[PDB]
């Protein structure tokens, strides 16, 4: 999706400035899954006329 | 010269009353036939529960 901001953090390692640098990535992806679920499969109905 | 006594079956049952709940039976049938195909699953919870009972809350509607 992005790369962002670069910063640069020189540090004083094993008696000498060790050049470094970082930044974030950021990726983008959907979601995949899976679970038992159950369903129906009929249906039923009653209809009434209250007062005929 | 007209019909009289309304096609009555019974002390009074007339016989359109019977028609229109038939017309109500047979519409709500065909929608629900035609629910299952369109979707392809109805889950078991309260979730398809009220998508079936959309049926009759619509058919009622029409019929008023």
């Amino acid at each position: 999706h992005e790369v962002a901001q670069i910063n640069s953090i020189p540090e004083f390692l094993g008696e000498r400035w060790e050049k470094r640098a970082q930044t974030n990535i950021t990726l983008r992806g959907m979601s995949t899954d899976g679970f038992k679920v159950d369903v129906i499969e009929q249906h039923v109905i009653n209809v009434t006329g209250e007062r005929a | 010269e007209f019909l009289v006594e309304g096609s009555t079956l019974t002390q009074n049952v007339f016989l359109d009353e019977i028609h229109a709940t038939d017309w109500i039976i047979a519409r709500t049938e065909e929608e629900m036939l035609s629910l299952f195909l369109n979707n392809d699953r109805v889950p078991f919870t309260d979730q398809g529960m009220q998508q079936l009972a959309s049926v009759p809350r619509a058919i009622m509607q029409l019929a008023a």
